[PDB]
């Protein structure tokens, strides 16, 4: 019913109504950036993602 | 009560290996502590001809 991979962590499940393979794909990874050239010139930033 | 011959002792090895759960495992190494039976056992061998 159930499978992990080779980092040995439980993320598949077979589907027991489709016989199907469904794998885990989380949407939640990365950090958030700022980049701030200095204050006390200008006032303009830029997001910056990972 | 009739004549009947005597039970033998044989030996077995590389049998007695299952699944130990039901989790699928590709190119990866897992060792567990789960009920099997050792290599190099002696078991009574039976017969009935």
């Amino acid at each position: 019913q159930f499978g992990r991979d080779i980092a040995d962590t439980t993320d598949a499940v077979r589907d027991p109504q489709t016989l199907e393979i469904l794998d885990i794909t989380p949407c939640s990874f990365g950090g958030v950036s700022v980049i701030t050239p200095g204050t006390n010139t200008s006032n303009q930033v830029a997001v910056l993602y990972q | 009560t009739r004549t009947q011959l005597p039970p033998a002792y044989t030996n077995s090895f590389t049998r007695g290996v299952y699944y130990p759960d039901k989790v699928f495992r590709s190119s990866v190494l897992h060792s567990t502590q789960d009920l099997f039976l050792p290599f190099f056992s002696n078991v009574t061998w039976f017969h009935a001809i």
